[PDB]
RNA sequence: UACUAAGUGGAAAAGGAUGUGAAAGUGCUAAAACAGCAAGGAUGUUGGCUUAGAAGCAGCCAUCGUUUAAAGAGUGCGUAA
RNA sequence: ACCUCGAUGUCGACUCAUCUCAUCCUCGAGCUGAAGCAGGUUCGAAGGGUUCGGCUGUUCGCCGAUUAAAGAGAUACGUG
């Protein structure tokens, strides 16, 4: 819900559950070492590339002041 | 509105001892001394077949006062005929509680026994090792009772863990 | 309970009333307790 | 308004004068949803279930000339299916209402103004 | 309980399809095999409690919905429903009637067709 | 700021605000209005703060009038002067309020949020708040 | 340690595992009385210590445990 | 002859007060009034959209209609659904 | 500027301290965006305790190490 979200609903492949998140790369970094800690290992994710999108205000901070 | 209401009576379960300082209903299931001080502003009545106590006076604090003992009236008839009863659930991974003789034990988090002594004119019934039946003549002393075993556990939102009320579903709080 | 000096009903269901001439609330939300009003 | 009350007792007293054929039993959870269902079987019968107060039933059975003054003291959901035009099949469906429920007893009315025994009623109902 | 808005076609890949108890592909089968008519099309589909969700099911006569869309002649989603876009007329509006003559329960003709226009006038298009 | 033009003199006579309101007596354009129970006086820089406290919560669409604004000044003397040794220089400026002047007026705004904005207004104000509406 | 029992293990895995096991033994105690070793196909092994388990001879059972053996 | 259940009396700002009387208005109403309880509470409809997934309560455009005592895009609680 | 200017002995340190609670700690208790520990919040409670050295006359302050704890204050900014 906090990092540019997809929580409008749930997908499901039939048996697994597998919800999309587009969710910037600097995001992963204790992302995804929290999600394993806190779904206990029950689940996983896969590396793949979504895209060249705008870069929030946050990351903008250090390019020019 | 709480004023003289129909209060019902069959008088042969339950006999009456209307007295200015103490009012003695008996019958198959025990009996009950109210204990009423004096200098009431309340009259009572000789009467069965819906007995009825009227006011004599109208004022706030007699206005209470009727309504608080006309409930207290309807309580120890209920529990003359009646009886009365309390169930506790106990919700916890090693929580329990039996019973020696006339006295409750607990497991709990504490490191060190803990056992509470059973009141006068109730009993306790045991069916699963954490959730208990407590059963008396007074609403009042089960009431007390249950909170007195209430008073060493209390649930708390992370997990399911402490003295429910069999009917307490509480609020949920997600942490780690 | 809340530390202030001036209470008013700020969730639907606080209901105020006065223990031993004390004024304080009853809810069922337990962010929503006060005294001293 | 009580004015209102009693133009409104009367109003309900000249229906069911005017109507022969009327039954009211007391249902737990008459359901709208069931009740539209039969509203389909009725369709565009004369008789329409409806819903009104009890203390009105009472008045209007006691202005408009119909047995019983003990029978209106009923105490629960009561619906009235005022039958006419086409009363053989709202009785069919009301029957069908009464096996519908766990049994329901007869409270009020009958198939055109005469009230009688309710052990054959139901018979021509179905 | 778990109003259910699916095509005629697969009945594998609803999530809220099979939450009440009931699997999935014990009646997809039969779904698809008695749906092959209007696959592709709207389905709606409701449940009951059978007696322990082994197997129940009902399938909804279809509501003017994908029809009533076409009838403003748009393929696009109504987020404007006080503009009166498409053409509807009492002709079109009682053939429209005649899909929810037998899918309401209150049974008369204008009664249907006031049930159309209310759902109707706020589908995107204020209906005549 | 509001600070007038011109003055003709900076070390003035305040005022004697014990009696009955001499000016802006009733509300004369809205449709609500705050008065005062008795008169005092007020500073300008808390009816800045009033004013821009009410336009935050003021709509769009709604306006508001203020009757009493800063005539008077007001000085203060430091703290290492014994007493007495001239007038010292003014610092800020002051408006008397007598009691029953009404100082606000709102309009063209819902009356809930009229009601919100003269509760701001009252939280603001050393003077005891009352509640009017326009009479005529 | 407080948790556990050896029928609600066994169930939690026929349950949610769908392990279909077999049982060999059945501890004596609820959580902290763990001092024998009921013996399914054999005779039952009282523990007659704790912590030192040195000494282990097979007892016979008092029936009101064999008859459920 | 009224008030206080505050030893107010017997000190006081802001605000809060469902403490309580008195006064002038003022809605229903023994045909059930006010509750609470026993029951329904339907229906297009998960209105249309949105994010593949948001669909009575994420949210926006609508926020209207049949049966009907009445049923609200619902009074809130429930899930990303 | 109001007693005390035909006498009011006024800094700092040592010792002796006594009192208050707007509590620094031990104590009770609620609440938490209170996993738990680790935390914050303030109601009660003053019963008790509430350091040692370097620095410049020291109060202040800084620093060193350290205690379950290294209070704010009143008493001619205590006590010739």
């Amino acid at each position: 819900s906090s990092r540019r979200g997809l929580i409008e609903g749930t997908e499901q492949r039939d048996n697994v559950q597998v919800i999309k998140a587009k969710v910037p790369l600097k995001e992963m970094f204790g992302y995804a070492t929290d999600l394993r800690s806190f779904s206990q290992g029950r689940g996983n994710y896969v590396m793949q590339f979504s895209h060249y999108a705008e870069t929030p205000k946050s990351v903008v901070n250090e390019i020019i002041a | 509105k709480i004023g003289n209401r129909t209060i019902t009576l069959d008088p042969a379960k339950v006999n009456l001892n209307f007295q200015k300082d103490h009012i003695a209903v008996k019958g198959p299931l025990g009996q009950i001394e109210l204990k009423l001080p004096p200098n009431l502003p309340l009259k009572f009545e000789l009467k069965d077949n819906n007995l009825q106590i009227t006011r004599n006076n109208e004022l706030k604090q007699s206005k209470i006062f009727h309504g608080t003992y006309n409930a207290l009236i309807t309580n120890a008839i209920i529990g003359v005929t009646q009886g009365f009863e309390k169930k506790l659930r106990l919700v916890g991974v090693g929580y329990r509680a039996n019973v020696e003789g006339e006295t409750l034990n607990l497991q709990l988090g504490y490191s060190h026994p803990i056992k509470e002594k059973i009141p006068k004119g109730l009993t306790v019934k045991v069916e699963k090792n954490t959730e208990i039946t407590i059963s008396g003549i007074s609403k009042e002393l089960v009431g007390q009772f249950a909170t007195e075993v209430r008073k060493w556990r209390k649930p708390e939102p992370y997990k399911g863990k402490g003295v429910l009320y069999f009917d307490e579903v509480i609020v949920r709080k997600a942490g780690k | 309970m809340k530390v202030r000096a001036s209470v008013k009903p700020i969730c639907k269901d606080c209901k105020i009333i006065k223990r031993h001439q004390i004024v304080r609330v009853i809810c069922k939300t337990q962010k929503h307790k006060q005294r001293q009003g | 308004a009580k004015k209102d009350k009693a133009q409104q007792v009367a109003d309900v007293s000249h229906l069911l004068s005017t109507s022969a054929g009327f039954v009211i039993f007391d249902y737990t959870s008459m359901s709208a949803i069931e009740a539209t269902s039969i509203r389909k079987k009725l369709f565009k019968n004369g008789s329409k279930i409806k819903v009104i107060k009890n203390n009105i039933l009472r008045r209007a059975l006691k202005a408009g000339k119909f047995e019983g003054i003990d029978e209106t003291a009923i105490k629960g959901k009561l619906a009235v299916a005022v039958g006419v035009n086409e009363i053989v099949e709202t009785l069919k469906a009301v029957d069908g209402v009464v096996k519908a429920k766990e049994a329901m007893n007869f409270v009020c009315g009958y198939f055109d103004n005469r009230a009688f025994n309710s052990a054959d009623l139901e018979k021509i109902a179905k | 309980i778990a109003k259910i808005n699916l095509l005629g076609g697969q009945a594998k890949p609803g999530p809220a399809l099979a939450s009440v108890g009931i699997n999935m592909g014990e009646f997809t089968k039969q779904f698809n095999e008695k749906t092959k008519d209007k696959q592709g099309e709207m389905i709606p589909c409701v449940i009951t409690a059978y007696n322990d969700k082994s197997f129940d099911f009902i399938l909804k006569t279809t509501p003017v919905s994908i029809l009533l869309k076409q009838a403003a002649k748009l393929e696009k989603g109504a987020k404007n429903a006080k503009t009166i876009v498409g053409k509807i007329t009492m002709a079109k509006a009682k053939e429209i009637a005649q899909y929810k003559l037998v899918d309401l329960n209150a049974n008369t003709v204008e009664a249907a067709l006031k049930m159309v226009l209310g759902t109707a006038k706020q589908m995107g298009i204020e209906v005549i | 700021m509001l600070q007038p033009k011109r003055t003709k003199y900076r070390k003035p006579h305040n005022v004697s605000y014990e009696g009955k309101a001499k000016g802006n007596s009733y509300v004369a354009f809205g449709e609500y209005g705050l008065v005062a129970t008795k008169g005092n006086w007020i500073d300008a820089r808390a009816i800045e703060s009033a004013r821009i406290a009410i336009s935050k919560c003021l709509g769009k669409t709604g306006k508001m009038w203020i009757r009493i604004f800063p005539h008077m000044s007001k000085t203060k003397k430091p703290l290492e002067v014994r007493m007495g040794s001239g007038k010292g220089n003014p610092e800020f400026w002051v408006a008397v309020v007598k009691q029953g002047t009404v100082m606000f007026e709102v309009a063209n705004i819902p009356e809930s949020q009229m009601i919100k904005a003269l509760t701001r207004a009252g939280h603001k104000l050393p003077v005891t708040w009352k509640i009017l509406k326009r009479e005529e | 340690k407080t948790g556990a029992n050896f029928e609600r293990s066994v169930q939690s895995i026929q349950q949610r595992l769908g392990v279909k096991a077999v049982p060999i033994q059945l501890p004596i105690g609820a959580e902290n009385d763990f001092n024998g070793i009921i013996d399914l196909i054999e005779e039952k092994v009282y523990f007659f210590d704790g912590g030192k388990e040195e000494k282990a001879e097979e007892k016979p059972i008092p029936d009101q445990f064999k008859d459920q053996v």
